């Protein structure tokens, strides 16, 4: 019946959870920031030269 | 001033070799300084065949008699425009040596470009130095081809504004516009260093033998 008093474990076992989401949302988020930028730069160095010179 | 310029100007040009560049190097010095590694037969340019010697398991040997006549004639250029008080102007996009190649050219009273080529440094010359600047007599690449495996537009450039460039060409390069092509290695720094030391030998004893031939004929 949505008695919070004896559903306390669950409860702050959804909340913890859902903290940790954030964090690792948090932590993904650090992480992500090879990169495909870095990467272009790479293919701008050695381009592709489909013509003659 | 007629005879001055008689017997200042014209004189050396009545002689195979007024300098003696012949001297300063030989096939065995160049050999040594290994100007005869070229790139992988993959990487080879159509107009640098007539200088390979052959290809040694895949990898283009130059041919390094052809490398001397024609590092013959460019030395012999080179000293008759020093002699003659042209400006010699040094590019090279390899980082590797744009410190040595500034050094040489500092030393040896001649300017060098060894960075980023900015648009218009020869085509545009007037407006981005001024109406009165003299550009270069004499552009010598000890790399004809830009960090992207391009020849250097400042190739193209000197072609366009009748600056006679003399050119180390690498089996990858377009010999097609450098007015004196030497085929040779442009990687190996033991190369490099005999290109530099070659064209600053060449340049100081021009310039000097043209102080001395002023001084001669002045006393008199
Ligand atoms: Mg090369």
């Amino acid at each position: 019946e949505f008695r919070d008093d004896a559903c306390r474990k669950e409860i702050q076992g959804f909340l913890d959870c859902a903290a940790r989401a954030q964090e690792a949302r948090k932590m993904r988020s650090i992480q992500e920031t090879l990169l495909p930028n870095k990467l272009n730069k790479l293919l701008q160095r050695f381009p592709n030269k489909p013509y003659l010179s | 001033s007629t005879d001055f310029n008689d017997k200042i100007l014209n004189e050396p040009l009545k002689h195979s070799d007024f300098f003696n560049v012949k001297e300063l190097f030989s096939v065995r010095s160049l050999f040594d300084a290994r100007v005869h590694l070229g790139h992988k037969a993959g990487c080879r340019h159509r107009f640098m065949e007539p200088y390979i010697f052959g290809s040694r398991l895949d990898h283009d040997i130059i041919d390094l008699e052809q490398t001397a006549t024609h590092l013959q004639l460019a030395l012999n250029f080179t000293a008759h425009m020093a002699y003659r008080k042209g400006i010699i102007l040094f590019i090279s996009r390899n980082r590797q040596f744009s410190y040595l190649i500034e050094n040489m050219a500092r030393d040896c009273g001649e300017y060098a470009h060894t960075r980023y080529f900015r648009g218009g440094m020869l085509t545009n010359a007037r407006l981005l130095f001024g109406p009165t600047v003299r550009l270069p007599d004499l552009i010598i690449f000890l790399h004809t081809l830009n960090n992207i495996f391009e020849p250097h537009v400042a190739v193209r450039d000197a072609a366009k504004m009748n600056i006679p460039t003399v050119g180390i060409v690498d089996t990858n390069c377009n010999p097609c516009l450098i007015t004196y092509p030497v085929p040779g290695n442009d990687d190996s720094p033991l190369a490099v260093h005999l290109y530099c030391r070659l064209f600053q030998t060449a340049i100081t004893r021009a310039k000097e033998k043209r102080q001395q031939v002023e001084a001669l004929y002045r006393l008199q």
